[PDB]
This record gives C-alpha cells, sequence and structure tokens, in this order.
RNA sequence: GUUUUUUCACUGACCCGGUGAGGCGGGGGGGCGAGCCGGGCUCUCGCUUCUGGCGCCAAGCGCCCGGCCGGCCGGGCGCGAC
RNA sequence: CCCUCAGCCGAUCGAAAGGGAGUCGGGUUCAGAUCCCCGAAUCCGGAGUGGCGGAGAUGGGCGCCGCGAGGCGUCCAGUGCG
C-alpha cells in the first residue's frame, strides 16, 4: 500500500538486556549490515537521526519531526526531501522547506533522518493497464473505480 | 526503599479463608446417578444375542448422562464381573448404548443366563 | 596472602557503553491517579493567591509552647466510657444504702460559649477537611476577647478526647494549682494570635511559582548584569 | 490601596505529543579552554564512529554480625552508581 | 505468613476446507466399521516411599605384601569420546 522501502533496524535498549527493531523510512543508499547513530552528538552522513537545531543550512533531511517526541511526519513519501532555510538560536525555531513548497517553522529540537527518501521516481512509468491501477489500489483501500457524477442520477 | 521502575504495581494484599457462620444448603444433595440408576435395563435383540456368543460382550441401554468409567464401575458392582473396555453411541431415540466387553475370565453366555437374557 | 586472581572490572556506565544500573526512580514514577490528584492539590494550595481567612491556619503554634500546652490540656480530659462505669459504683454508697474541669469538645459547643465570654483559652486544629467549619472562629475568638491558639493535628487534639479527630477544644475552668500554667500560656498566646489581627487580616498566602520556574527567573535577571 | 484604562510574558486550569511516565531543573568533589600571582573565581563539555562480534542478574574497597573450640563456617550495610 | 524475584500490554469468542503429536493390513453384518474381531504398530500424560540394564565412571602417581596376577592401607584427577 506504500511506495518507499522499510528498514528494521536492531538497537541495544541502555536501560535491560533485551533488543529493540524499529521500522524505519530507507534513503536512498541504506543498506544491510550498515551501522545508523540517532541522537545529538551522531554525525551528518545518510541515515543518521540528529534534530535540525544541530545540522547546517541547506541539509537535505526527509521523515522529519513537526513536534518534538511526535516520532516523525513530514518528507516520508518515496523521494520526498524537506531541506533546512537557516536557523534562530535564540527561541531555538528553524524555518524548513517542504516537499509542497511551503515554509514552516519546527522546534529546533526535532530529529530527522539525513537524505531523499528511498523509491524515487516511481511516477514516471504509464500504468498503461486498468488492471495495474486496480493491482494497486487493492493494497490500499476501496477507492479506484471513480464514477463521474454527470453520469449518474440526481 | 529504592524505586528502581518507572510503574506503580498494586501491593500484594491478604485475601482470608472462608469460615462461614452457617452452611448455605442443610444438607448434602444425595447422588442419583447411583448403580442402579445408570444401567436401565439389557437389550435382548437378535444383533445384542448375536454379540454376546460370538464378540463375549454385554449390550445394556445406559443413562445417558454416565461416563464408560461409571458404566465400567457399575457392571462390576451389579454383576460380580471384570470389564475388558465399554464403548457407548447415543441412538436417535435420544437413548445410550454401552457394549460392555469382558475380560476373559468372565463368559457373557454364563453371566446372560444368571441375570436373566436367553 | 594477596590472591593474584582477584582482578578489578570497571563497569563504563557513560551513553551507549554498558547497561545503566538500578539507580531510584522514586521521581518519574506513574503514580496511581489519587497520589497524583492529592499531591498537585499541594501544588495548587502553593501557585495560587489564598486569602487570608483560609491562610491565618499556615500560622501555627510553636513547638515548645505546644508541648506546655498539651502538658496542661492532658489533666482535663473527658472521661473515657470506661472510666464513666466506676463513677456509678460509686453511687450506692449513699443511693442503695461539685463536677471537674474537662475540655469542652466539637466546634458548636465551643462557637456557643465564645459568644457567652465563657471560653479561657479556644485550640483550634489547623487541617480541618472541610475548613468552612472553622474558617470563622478566629473572629469571634478576637471579637468577643477569648485567647485562642492554632495547633497541628486534628488526630493529636482528638487523642485529647477518646475519639479519632476533634477540630475545636476550649479551655472553660482549671483548678486553684494549675492556675498559674493557664496564665503564663494566655499571656504568650494572645500577643501572638489575637493582638496580630490587623496583621493576619491582611495577608495573602501561596503564590510561590515552581522552583525551575524561579530558576529561570533568576538566569533572566542575571542576563541583564 | 480598590477598580477603570494599552502592549510584552507568566503557569496553574484547559489542549496536544511521547514513553514500560528511566536520568528533569538547580548546585557540587570532578575535566578542557577564559584570568589574577599554592589562593578563590564567569562560561564550554559529562567518558561509545575504522569491521553484518560480546555486553544483565557487580568487581574492588570499608565497618560490624551466630556457632564450635585472642586460631576453626557464611551473611547484612554504604561508597562503587554525588 | 513474611521476606527476595516477575514487562510484552489486554477478559472472552471467531474455521467440521487455514494452523494442529499419534492406525494401519486381513476378516466380519440384512443394515456399522481405519470404530467390532484378529494381527502388527504408535502419540501424549503419569509413577507413592522411585522397576531393570547402559551412561556418567572408575585413571594416574605411589609404598609394602608378593613367583606375577593381584590385594592392602595412603595422595592427585574425572559435568563422555572421535
Amino acid at each position: 500500500g506504500r511506495g518507499a522501502p522499510l528498514a528494521k533496524v536492531v538497537f541495544r535498549d541502555p536501560y535491560r538486556f533485551k533488543k529493540r527493531t524499529e521500522l524505519f523510512i530507507a534513503a536512498e543508499g541504506i543498506h544491510t549490515g550498515q551501522f545508523v547513530y540517532c541522537g545529538k552528538k551522531a554525525q551528518l552522513n545518510i541515515g543518521n537521526v540528529l534534530p535540525v537545531g544541530t545540522m547546517p543550512e541547506g541539509t537535505i533531511v526527509c521523515c522529519l519531526e513537526e513536534k518534538p517526541g511526535d516520532r516523525g511526519k513530514l518528507a516520508r513519501a518515496s523521494g520526498n526531501y524537506a531541506t533546512v532555510i537557516s536557523h534562530n538560536p535564540e527561541t531555538k525555531k528553524t524555518r524548513v522547506k517542504l516537499p509542497s513548497g511551503s515554509k514552516k517553522v519546527i522546534s529546533s529540537a526535532n530529529r530527522a533522518v539525513v537524505g531523499v527518501v528511498a523509491g524515487g521516481g516511481r511516477i514516471d512509468k504509464p500504468i498503461l493497464k486498468a488492471g495495474r491501477a486496480y493491482h494497486k489500489y487493492k493494497a490500499k483501500r476501496n477507492c479506484w473505480p471513480r464514477v463521474r457524477g454527470v453520469a449518474m442520477n440526481p | 526503599k529504592i524505586r528502581t521502575s518507572p510503574t506503580f504495581r498494586r501491593p500484594k494484599t491478604l485475601r482470608l479463608r472462608r469460615q462461614p457462620k452457617y452452611p448455605r444448603k442443610s444438607a448434602p444433595r444425595r447422588n442419583k446417578l447411583d448403580h442402579y440408576a445408570i444401567i436401565k435395563f439389557p437389550l435382548t435383540t437378535e444383533s445384542a444375542m448375536k454379540k454376546i456368543e460370538d464378540n463375549n460382550t454385554l449390550v445394556f441401554i445406559v443413562d445417558v448422562k454416565a461416563n464408560k468409567h461409571q458404566i465400567k464401575q457399575a457392571v462390576k458392582k451389579l454383576y460380580d464381573i471384570d470389564v475388558a473396555k465399554v464403548n457407548t453411541l447415543i441412538r436417535p431415540d435420544g437413548e445410550k448404548k454401552a457394549y460392555v466387553r469382558l475380560a476373559p475370565d468372565y463368559d457373557a453366555l454364563d453371566v446372560a443366563n444368571k441375570i436373566g437374557i436367553i | 596472602v594477596v590472591n593474584p586472581l582477584f582482578e578489578k572490572r570497571p563497569k563504563n556506565f557513560g551513553i551507549g557503553q554498558d547497561i545503566q544500573p538500578k539507580r531510584d526512580l522514586t521521581r518519574f514514577v506513574k503514580w496511581p491517579r489519587y497520589i497524583r490528584l492529592q499531591r498537585q492539590r499541594a501544588i495548587l494550595y502553593k501557585r495560587l493567591k489564598v486569602p487570608p481567612a483560609i491562610n491565618q491556619f499556615t500560622q501555627v503554634l510553636d513547638r515548645q509552647t505546644a508541648t506546655q500546652l498539651l502538658k496542661l490540656a492532658h489533666k482535663y480530659r473527658p472521661e473515657t466510657k470506661q472510666e464513666k462505669k466506676q463513677r456509678l459504683l460509686a453511687r450506692a454508697e449513699k443511693k442503695a444504702a461539685k463536677r471537674p474541669p474537662v475540655l469542652r469538645a466539637g466546634v458548636n459547643t465551643v462557637t456557643t460559649l465564645v459568644e457567652n465570654k465563657k471560653a479561657q483559652l479556644v485550640v483550634i486544629a489547623h487541617d480541618v477537611d472541610p475548613i468552612e467549619l472553622v474558617v470563622f472562629l478566629p473572629a469571634l475568638c478576637r471579637k468577643m476577647g477569648v485567647p485562642y491558639c492554632i495547633l497541628k493535628g486534628k488526630a493529636r487534639l482528638c487523642r485529647l478526647v477518646h475519639r479519632k479527630t476533634c477540630t475545636t477544644v476550649a479551655f472553660t475552668q482549671v483548678n486553684s494549682e494549675d492556675k498559674g500554667a493557664l496564665a503564663k500560656l494566655v499571656e504568650a498566646i494572645r500577643t501572638n494570635y489575637n493582638d496580630r489581627y490587623d496583621e493576619i487580616r491582611r495577608h495573602w498566602g501561596g503564590n510561590v511559582l515552581g522552583p525551575k520556574s524561579v530558576a529561570r527567573i533568576a538566569k533572566l535577571e542575571k542576563a541583564k548584569a
């Protein structure tokens, strides 16, 4: 029902001898066996999670939180990116340009994975056959064969 | 006195035993699925007498509530017998029929006469 | 004597290194809904702007005086329900063959002998559960010229009588040899409560912010110096 | 003083998100750089980025605790982890 | 009893075609058979003071008595081998 591939990333719990597994939205370049580093003091290369207040202007990020601790809402469809415009170190507000063109202000301590989302440019290939459209929408919801209103009765 | 978990679990309170001031019911219910109540009557059919003389098993019509275990205790108590196995089927009459095969120390035909089926 | 197989093992409990120890989390526990209620009821009473009629019950009598007061109060108890019967054992020696001073208990039967000029000192508990029961007795005792003190613990003041809790306890009378102890109490209590009454009436309690809201203000204050 | 009479911001009702409500806000022995001649001071960090391993249920240091016969066996409490 | 220890985190229902250990050959009736009979197996559960073998597990270094086995007291190892 979704375009972009996921990624099962295994961390180890800092508090008990468990092991936690989180489903991420894969950036283009994430591979299996790769280490990813999440949090404030983590470095700035693709797959890492770090707050938008602790990275330069023009940093192309994806899967960006809109309220701090909501686990990422903006720019997570296949091949999307919400680029950083500028900071405001006092009051702690960072401008971000979104996939539409809207430039929203967010609370600067909220996190995003670096790089653009995987499975990009998939709206280029033509469906061609009504059957492919059927097989697409059968994974999502009951919405496909759109009956236009003008043919219908009053 | 250290809280090592961020959760509050309900403390395990004591729960006493019942020591009731009077028994609810005066007398215990005297059992109604007893030895005589459980075995109604033997079948005396062509099939049943053929089963008696060829397979060494009696055929009884048994009270529909009864287990195989209760049948196997009942026939042992009511006929001074020993049983190999009991096999029950509920008939389309709504009554049970229990094929009680005897262990080889006893003959079905020897027992059929003394209980009074022939 | 020094065994060379015994070896020191360091646990580096820094981030992303070692499984953290079992430390005290009494601060970050998700408490039951009732504990959370009674706690941030005590927080409301510190944040909100509390009126002097209610707030005056937080100016409570000092430990030194309260001990001297309960030592005097302990001699003029009402009799226990079992103490009453041995007084009725001592009836028949004239019948079948002059009453002492106690503490007047309860609010109605102390209120009726503050208005009547029949209370020498009135003791009030600081912690009455609905406060409307007791709010006025400061005003009454002051206006009628009764010396009054406020003690901590209605449970303590109810253990003077032989019940659980008792909001108000009055001294109606005392004996000839225990006049002096009551006299030196009323001196140091009437100078404390009844004579500070124009001061008490204009004194709003509460209106104290949280320690980290205060600590944010103090940071902002030294940021312009 | 008790209102009336305008902009900035306060938390405490009320709202949203998160979590197994696990380290919040001050200060402090502690560590790098700021500066006066061992002395006391304003700020910056709080221990892991070379690999498709391993990581819990304590090591160590300090004080007492029942017997048996100042010499004969195993337990509790702190710091470790302000 | 009282001390020490315990996350999955949702009661309960929902399939005679999904998941789901283990029975097959011969004979037998007017009408039933993988069910009765005969003969070969087999899966799960249990055993009260634990029912029998086999495994653990019976080396190595000694010192006397000894014709040598081999015995007798000592002192070390053994939670299986290729």
